[PDB]
């Protein structure tokens, strides 16, 4: 391969593929932080026309962690549908993120092409794509899951109920579900981060949910946040199973950060299997974000975009019902600004379809962070024209418990009236059923918790 | 005439036509997530939004209040500081807040105590109002907590521009055998006096993960109440001690 | 009227309506550098508070340019409709934003809603409207135009073709109009900014783009944007007539520094109606921008999204064809990064469609401004979604002669592709008669302005 | 291997199956313009946005860059400021550009020639390239052109930081008929040695519009060649003396 080019008369050289998938990234906070970034926005154009020129084996042969020495490479490695890759070796970047693009390439030709992928290819395609190619890209390469909702369907958009409290009172829980199904949100998930990480308080949280679910006999899933042995334990003892959560990272030293091991979703595989109430056959639920591995001291000198894309291959692994990244949950450090948030929120939705996972987004900022709701706003309504299977929902966005603001449940309301948008059809139905939507649009009893009482 | 920040702001429904609206007053009073506000179409109701943006523009200024000094030199505390140097230079490198400065380690080396049981620390973080509002009502019970049926505690000290990490360099200079950090969250929209406690068994900068960590978050009387919460540490840092362990290497 | 509330215990008192309608505007470089921003995030809040407590009445009896003194002033309350002012003129400005949003509220209904306000309170109403509410809002709000085109049906979207030469060469001009046919660009109209202000030029331009029209039957319009004056003299000395362009400015003042009086706006409509080859009624095209009057010494204290939307209320009087802001044009002065760009075009078009002109967007920015092409990508994808009547082309967004960035070719092509919009429907019928467009979509031999020959 | 700014990487057509592409390279020699670069579905192609992507880094740097104050003085003209003290000041305050410092004022007086028939300004602007690539081809023949055959022409002077409206105080200090200024517009992308004149005829602070202004923009090598472009300027000077009148006020 060429690691060097020549721009203006200047001869730009760079050391290996990880530096040139660090340096071709647009310029965000994290990048800097980790101390790859690039030098100067020529240098930048530089990095990019060197990795568009680039093969598809110089990549997939060069992982920013190594094969013997990081188990999640191995499970990316060992995934590859060794024929689609030998397709595809010898493309350039540019060439297939030309054949990504282009109208003459099927959703089932993309379905076997990126059998032949790895991650770090992923994230290579995605540093030489302006923010519209991540958009057209995302939107021409849908991803379809099943719970007992189906998720990312063409002309569908989903959405998770988050009603967090600070107490995980079952109160403020309940009157925060019903605020959230009468905006007809609660698709994806209705999804609660816990205070306490301990069973009977699962138990306690997952019987209120689906006391919900149950009494007015809502399609879709309960969810409870903690970490997965927890989960585990409290299904096991005979809680109600829906979706079963990990927040996962893109190395063997950040799931160790984060506690987890391959083995414990494994399990959570078979104990969705035995014991869960889902219907189709996706019972996973994953959280990530561009950052987390570098927090965790587990990136390796690789840039956060190539660190996040793994996330996705390891995810895929798993086939789960559902995926999001979390875009600027951790704060400016990572990404600092309205334009970084937005472009990592699209760069991290792409490469999510492009892994062939179902891929949403918490639109989310920090008050720590140089943003505001307006982004939220400007970030959601683009994602919805990429075809992002989900957003999150809360009452004004306003996370009591996470300190973060979010999307409203008006937020995805807004998207699916403004879009021409439906719900996943199994909860829309329940939706007419129970008076709340009428052909994709909220009625005049619509967006009153009263309602259900 | 209305203040967005009074409380009857704060208690105000929305819904137009609501089916029952005594069930709305019950939802608004059962949690401080903002229900019950209704909407125009899919959209939020204007004083609502009003509401929204008014938290936000007290939310940003306390993420860059600070404590004064010598409000610390009146509590008893050390002042000790990391490698940051200003409110903006923490919010853009972690990893200098990480780790101590070095007149930060002679400091701790000659006026704190060697190898303690348990080793308290306090921390600004993320927000200052989360400590300020918080301390008269934690810091006493714990520190007698530990003492008072107990055994060796250490000397508790203020380490500015902290994140949780500079903990295990704390463990390691001072020797200590449980090491206690209570610090600052992100400000949220209505509320910034959120704290949260990271502690670990035996700390060690190479080899200990975020994992060996157990945290107990969301103390504030919103939360869990600061003098309640401050009996569970202590029960929390004899339970460490007994089985030799922190967070997910804990039982049960 | 109260200029005056309490927030979080402090009192924030405010001199007049035009002091409050400045403060209340989300934070850009041009209200900074005019004096009339808000000190701080707190005293913002205060002032959309004080402004959505503040009645249609209280706005429209305080322009922010006396009647007597200015005659853009006195047009915009002559226009007035009493009977529709006299229903609503006790409304709060907050009733009214959440009247506009109301899905009970239809197109009838504030197709006469609408003739009851002036400019000073369409500005009112977006000043206390979020990202999502001036998208969502002005999407409730279709305005349609027709020439030989039709624009601004909902499902639809139209692109002005902007072939731009240094030199005005013909075969220049030509060969960007070739391009921008093939990838279905031109629909608002064909036009060029000429370089000389000159009636032999003028009409030269005038012959190519005519040439072209003429030679494959297209159903647009051609236009050259020298100064009124120098239009009408081409077209009554015998040049084709299609659209006539002029700058506007939101005073009498700023009309002035443009060289322009109201009455060759007039002489503009009739010698559109005795020469003008366009089928349908509407002949007229504006040009507008946030900072022009600020520029101009003739904002008269006022902030720039007031004087903004003073433009629209000029605009109506004239019922053109089509009005474009041209958002980032000038530079960072007045809108300095991302952000501001962002925010100001949506505030430009929810303001045009609430006044009932037939609203686009020249989705732009400078090379001195904090901006790149990204932001065009973001921009325009929300402004479709709002239903932006109409964006730019020229080849890759690079004039090679105005000196700025504005959206490709492409840009359209691919918002179009992305959101299931066609163009307009005698153009999208000469596309597919071309062999250019099936079903909406580009063909294979599309893009290629070889096509031609 | 490619030079995205190479002449090989401005020629290239990306049309991947093309109908007539003899007709392709025409229309590619026609043009400036970013035309024939093709697609990929509704997307620019890869090469087409790596060298949009270059040209941008390069023209960004354009925007800051600054003429040395020793060219000026080798040129052999004064140097004069404005009210802005440098270059990120100039972006962000147009109205101090438009106004001469205390200083210029008293050097202008002192230096310059007193109510003269044609003056002539040089101003950076916002392209430093515009008026260091193109002098030496517009300058020496317009002071020639205005003096050969013709009438009382001034000194030509410099001012750094300028905008055009500051032409209308150098036309009440200087007592001048006519104000010429050359002057550099906003860069563009792949190009910025783009120059512009605006002249105007007995200049006033309180009363002259833009509209008063004659424009002549797009001067140099790709637009109106410097050379000729200065006998169309003393031609317009001639004219605007002739008829005591500029801009919308002119006749024909
Ligand atoms: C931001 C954040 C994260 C970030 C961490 C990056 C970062 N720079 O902070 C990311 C996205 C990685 C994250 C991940 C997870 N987090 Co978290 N996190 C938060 C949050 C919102 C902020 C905490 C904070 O501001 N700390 C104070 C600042 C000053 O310290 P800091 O140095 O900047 O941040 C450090 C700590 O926050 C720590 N940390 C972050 N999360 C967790 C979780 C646990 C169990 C521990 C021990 C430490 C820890 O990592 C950082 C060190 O670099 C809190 C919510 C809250 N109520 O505060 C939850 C919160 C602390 N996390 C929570 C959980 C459960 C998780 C996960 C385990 C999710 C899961 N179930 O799989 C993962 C894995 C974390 C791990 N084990 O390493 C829980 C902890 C529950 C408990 N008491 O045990 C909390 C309280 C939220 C909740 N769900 O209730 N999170
Ligand atoms: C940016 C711009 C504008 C901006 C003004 C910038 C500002 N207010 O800050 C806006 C959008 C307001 C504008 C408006 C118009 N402009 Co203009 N403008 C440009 C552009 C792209 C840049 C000029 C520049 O960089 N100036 C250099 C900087 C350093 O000077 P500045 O002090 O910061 O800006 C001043 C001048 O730009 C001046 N100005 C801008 N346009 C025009 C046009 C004329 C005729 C005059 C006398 C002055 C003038 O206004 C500013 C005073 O503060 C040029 C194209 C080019 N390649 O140069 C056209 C250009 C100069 N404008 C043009 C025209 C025709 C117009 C309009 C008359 C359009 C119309 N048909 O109604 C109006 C009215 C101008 C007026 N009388 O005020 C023509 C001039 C033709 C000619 N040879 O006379 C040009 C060359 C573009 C073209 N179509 O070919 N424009």
């Amino acid at each position: 391969m060429k690691l060097k080019t020549t721009l203006f008369g200047n001869v730009y050289q760079f050391k290996d593929v990880k530096e040139v998938l660090a340096k071709a990234n647009e310029l965000r906070s994290g990048d800097v932080l980790a101390g790859v970034a690039a030098a100067s926005s020529q240098e930048r154009v530089a990095a990019k026309q060197v990795l568009s020129e680039m093969t598809v084996a110089d990549i997939r042969n060069n992982p920013v962690i190594a094969y013997e020495d990081d188990c999640v490479t191995r499970l990316i490695q060992d995934d590859v549908n060794e024929t689609a890759y030998n397709q595809i070796k010898n493309w350039s970047i540019s060439e297939l993120r030309e054949y990504v693009l282009s109208d003459e390439t099927s959703v089932d030709d993309i379905a076997f092409t990126r059998k032949g992928l790895t991650s770090e290819v992923v994230a290579a395609v995605a540093k030489i794509c302006s923010n519209a190619d991540l958009i057209y890209g995302a939107k021409k390469m849908p991803v379809i899951k099943k719970a007992n909702t189906t998720i990312g369907i063409p002309g569908t958009f989903s959405a998770r109920l988050q009603p967090n409290d600070t107490r995980d009172d079952v109160q403020s829980i309940a009157a925060q579900i019903y605020e959230g199904l009468s905006f007809g949100v609660g698709d994806a998930v209705i999804g609660v981060n816990p205070v306490t990480d301990d069973v009977e308080n699962l138990s306690r949280v997952l019987d209120t949910i689906y006391g919900v679910i149950d009494k007015f006999n809502i399609p879709t899933q309960g969810c409870v946040l903690a970490h997965v042995t927890t989960q585990i334990e409290a299904i096991r003892r005979g809680a109600p199973g829906g979706l079963i959560f990990q927040s996962i990272c893109g190395s063997e030293k950040g799931l160790k950060e984060f506690g987890v091991e391959l083995a414990m979703l494994d399990e959570a595989r078979a104990v969705g299997a035995e014991f869960n109430r889902i219907a189709g056959e996706n019972c996973l639920y994953f959280e990530t974000g561009q950052g987390s591995a570098l927090s965790a001291g587990a990136n390796f000198g690789a840039d956060q975009v190539t660190m996040e894309a793994r996330n996705y291959g390891l995810a895929r692994h798993y086939d789960p019902f559902i995926v999001n990244t979390v875009v600027g949950f951790i704060g400016p450090e990572y990404l600092y600004n309205d334009r970084q948030i937005i472009r990592a929120g699209l760069e991290d939705h792409f490469m999510g379809k492009l892994s062939g996972i179902s891929m949403g987004c918490d639109c989310c900022y920090t008050n720590h962070a140089d943003a505001d709701q307006n982004l939220n706003e400007n970030l959601m309504i683009l994602l919805a024209t990429a075809g992002c299977n989900y957003i999150m929902g809360m009452p004004l966005g306003d996370d009591i418990m996470l300190n973060y603001q979010t999307t409203a449940f008006h937020d995805t309301a807004t998207v699916r009236q403004l879009l021409n948008l439906r719900p996943s059809p199994e909860f829309e139905r329940w939706l007419e059923s129970m008076g709340i939507m009428a052909n994709g649009r909220l009625t005049k009893r619509a967006g009153d918790p009263s309602l259900f009482f | 005439a209305l203040d967005l920040g009074s409380a009857e702001a704060k208690a105000w429904i929305g819904v137009e036509n609501p089916h029952r609206a005594d069930v709305l007053t019950e939802l608004r009073r059962s949690t401080v997530a903002r229900v019950c506000t209704g909407r125009a179409g899919p959209r939020p109701r204007t004083q609502a939004l009003l509401r929204f943006l008014a938290d936000h523009s007290r939310s940003k200024d306390t993420v860059l209040k600070e404590v004064p000094e010598e409000w610390v030199k009146a509590q008893g505390l050390l002042e000790v500081r990391s490698e940051i140097s200003d409110k903006n230079l923490y919010l853009t490198r972690p990893d200098m807040g990480r780790r101590l400065c070095a007149e930060a380690v002679e400091a701790l080396k000659a006026q704190c105590v060697a190898n303690p049981d348990v080793q308290v620390v306090i921390s600004d973080g993320l927000s200052t109002d989360a400590i300020t509002v918080n301390y008269e009502e934690i810091l006493p019970p714990l520190m007698a907590g530990l003492k008072q049926a107990g055994l060796k505690v250490g000397t508790p000290f203020f380490v500015r521009y902290g994140r949780v990490k500079i903990e295990d360099q704390i463990g390691e200079i001072l020797g200590a055998k449980v090491v206690i950090l209570l610090v600052g969250e992100r400000p949220g929209l209505g509320q910034s006096e959120s704290l949260s406690c990271y502690a670990v068994y035996s700390p060690r900068m190479a080899t200990t993960v975020e994992a060996d960590r157990t945290c107990i978050s969301n103390i504030h009387q919103g939360g869990t109440p600061p003098v309640e919460a401050a009996a569970v540490i202590v029960d929390l840092a004899k339970r460490m001690l007994e089985q030799k362990a922190s967070g997910i290497n804990m039982t049960r």
